[PDB]
């Protein structure tokens, strides 16, 4: 099928209508998404078919037709660029600057945004448009609202 | 069956709406992947 760079939605027939479970990045030949959007499922381009290669529950990262590719992080200072691909809705850059998750095993970078559930997948990205993690797995705030950690998977 | 579609290329945008706070959080991830705040 479409095994072209940049960024997909991942859709689903199996409810009423065209449903949007997530967002994803192909690059290098691999389709990387989060664990939460297809549950290792095999994914479908046209004719052609995504498998599974790579996942971690934990992590909550998914890879497919290989291993994970992207490797570039956050530096701790600059503002990012969450590339949101909302259900139904044009993909839509938005320039934020992160906070941190503080946990046992060190810091991670977290975005604040508002967005529903279904744009979980869509990339953040460095000033040279590099993807520093994937948006969509976080927590909910004292006001109902959800802040994101910034996802990276491992490069071997 | 889940199906992918191109919703366009991954470049930095220049003069891109400039929102979201940056908050200072102490979470705690489960063997679940499942986050959750620490107090
Ligand atoms: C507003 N809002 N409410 C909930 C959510 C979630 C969400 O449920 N993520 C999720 C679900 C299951 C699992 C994991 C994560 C990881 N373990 C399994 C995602 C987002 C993304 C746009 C940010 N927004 C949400």
């Amino acid at each position: 099928g479409e095994t072209t760079d940049g960024v997909y939605r991942v859709m689903t027939r199996r409810l009423l209508g065209s449903t949007q479970v997530g967002v994803g990045v192909m690059q290098e030949g691999v389709f990387h998404t989060m664990w939460h959007v297809t549950k290792g499922a095999a994914l479908r381009s046209g004719e052609g078919r995504l498998d599974p290669y790579w996942g971690d529950v934990k992590q909550d990262l998914v890879s497919y037709c290989g291993p994970w590719k992207l490797d570039a992080a956050w530096d701790g200072l600059s503002e990012v660029q969450l590339l949101a691909v909302p259900p139904g809705e044009r993909a839509k850059n938005i320039q934020t600057l992160p906070g941190i998750f503080k946990t046992k095993d060190g810091d991670i970078g977290a975005v604040a945004l508002d967005y529903p559930a279904g744009t979980s997948g869509s990339p953040i990205l460095d000033k040279c448009g590099r993807v520093i993690g994937l948006y969509g797995n976080g927590v909910v705030i004292k006001n109902g609202s959800y802040v994101s950690a910034i996802t990276q998977g491992k490069r071997e | 069956d889940m199906y992918i579609e191109r919703a366009g290329d991954i470049t930095w945008e220049k003069d891109a709406e400039v929102t979201g706070n940056s908050p200072r959080l102490d979470v705690a991830l489960d063997e679940s992947g499942d986050f959750s705040l620490v107090e």
